[PDB]
């Protein structure tokens, strides 16, 4: 229900959210896997830090 | 706890399930968690007339 309050406040009515929960979840799960690859591999990322 | 209304966000304001502030998207098999409930009619009160 939280997800589907942010996809009204992006103009987006809620069975949007309801029809196509599983393939948002497995979107965003590969979404979160890919940063891990991302920072182990590249350390460039952190060049403010540094 | 017995019967199901509907309100808005930020307030406990509970009013009655129409099809006035509901609206109808697909069937029952695909969302996760639907319940059942009647959903009342404003027209059926002026059909009895
Ligand atoms: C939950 O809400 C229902 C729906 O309003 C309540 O049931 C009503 O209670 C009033 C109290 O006087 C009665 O006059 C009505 O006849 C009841 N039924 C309906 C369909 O309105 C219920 O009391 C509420 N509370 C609980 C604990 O269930
Ligand atoms: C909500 O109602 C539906 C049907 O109106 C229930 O789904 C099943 O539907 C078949 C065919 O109509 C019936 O033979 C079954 O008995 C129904 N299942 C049950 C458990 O009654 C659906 O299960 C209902 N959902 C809830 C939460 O009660």
């Amino acid at each position: 229900m939280q997800m589907a309050y942010r996809f009204n406040g992006i103009g987006v009515t809620q069975n949007v959210l309801y029809e196509n929960q599983k393939l948002i979840a497995n979107q965003f799960n590969s979404a979160i896997g890919k940063i891990q690859d991302s920072l182990s591999s590249t350390a460039s990322a952190l060049g403010k830090l540094q | 706890g017995t019967h199901w209304f509907v309100t808005q966000r930020n307030f406990y304001e509970p009013q009655i399930i129409t099809t006035d502030n509901t609206f109808v998207s697909g069937n029952c098999d695909v969302v996760i968690g639907i319940v059942n409930n009647t959903v009342y009619d404003p027209l059926q009160p002026e059909l009895d007339s």
